[PDB]
């Protein structure tokens, strides 16, 4: 059997985290909250739970996964 | 189930995370998980129309148990 | 998300997410100002078993001063007050609302009452 179009579709439903990326700041509240982070070193989103589109800062990012998930 | 967190096996916190509407407060899950409120609104939803009703003993007369399709049109 | 899967950062987004849904909810100011000094405990449990600005509970006061300007209730604002008691870090924290309380909340009974009760707390007799 043959399925045209060729080309794969995503699941219907995205599981949350998926979702979390998508959304920015445009409340007051939420300006803070994003500017007190960034200026320290904790991330705003959980890098194993969320995906990322498919040099040094690569390495130390994936050293950061790696504690993550240890 | 509706409060039972790992966090609350490892005490890592004073109190937790309270949402305002309870279990108790609504109808109730559905399912049992260990060793019934519709069945009790159909059989009483269908007791109410029931033949017998108040003043079935002032009647004279009982209605007729079954008609035929051609006397009821 | 918390609690179960302890990912901080996927309850943040929840949380900022439905202030944007309900902006003038006070429980969810409150859940959302529970969460953050529950996050700053595990961050002094990390530090004993191996920033400082969060670990103070910086981020928790943010969220305390937004949400007094949207809700302005006096009861809204000792209600954060009882949630700050409990947690016993930063006890600065509960310096900083509890004298809050006064400057800024006045002409209102409730306030007052607070501060008597709170000095309430054969010679013991």
């Amino acid at each position: 059997q043959l399925v045209f179009p060729l080309e794969k579709e995503e699941p219907a439903i995205a599981p949350i985290e998926h979702v979390l990326s998508g959304w920015k700041a445009r409340t007051p509240l939420e300006q803070e909250i994003f500017n007190l982070l960034h200026k320290n070193k904790q991330p705003v989103t959980d890098p194993l739970l969320t995906p990322v589109e498919k040099l040094e800062e690569a390495k130390m990012r994936r050293a950061e996964l790696q504690r993550a998930r240890a | 189930f509706l409060n039972s967190t790992k966090a609350k096996l490892l005490k890592l916190t004073s109190s937790s995370i309270d949402p305002g509407l309870s279990i108790k407060q609504l109808g109730g899950l559905y399912i049992n998980f260990n060793a019934t409120q519709i069945k009790e609104k159909k059989k009483n939803e269908l007791l109410q129309k029931a033949v017998i009703t108040p003043d079935f003993e002032k009647n004279h007369c009982v209605p007729p148990y079954s008609e035929s399709k051609y006397q009821l049109q | 998300e918390m609690e179960d899967r302890l990912s901080s950062e996927s309850a943040r987004q929840l949380f900022l997410r439905a202030l944007r849904f309900h902006p003038e909810c006070p429980k969810l100011y409150k859940e959302y100002f529970r969460m953050e000094l529950m996050h700053a405990e595990k961050l002094r449990k990390e530090k004993e078993e191996f920033s400082e600005e969060i670990l103070k509970g910086e981020l928790a006061w943010i969220i305390y001063k937004n949400s007094v300007s949207i809700i302005k209730g006096a009861e809204f604002h000792v209600s954060l007050l009882s949630i700050a008691q409990l947690f016993d870090f930063a006890k600065d924290l509960q310096k900083e609302i509890y004298d809050d309380l006064q400057a800024l909340h006045t002409d209102d009974p409730l306030t007052w009452d607070y501060v008597a009760r709170r000095e309430l707390e054969q010679a013991k007799a």
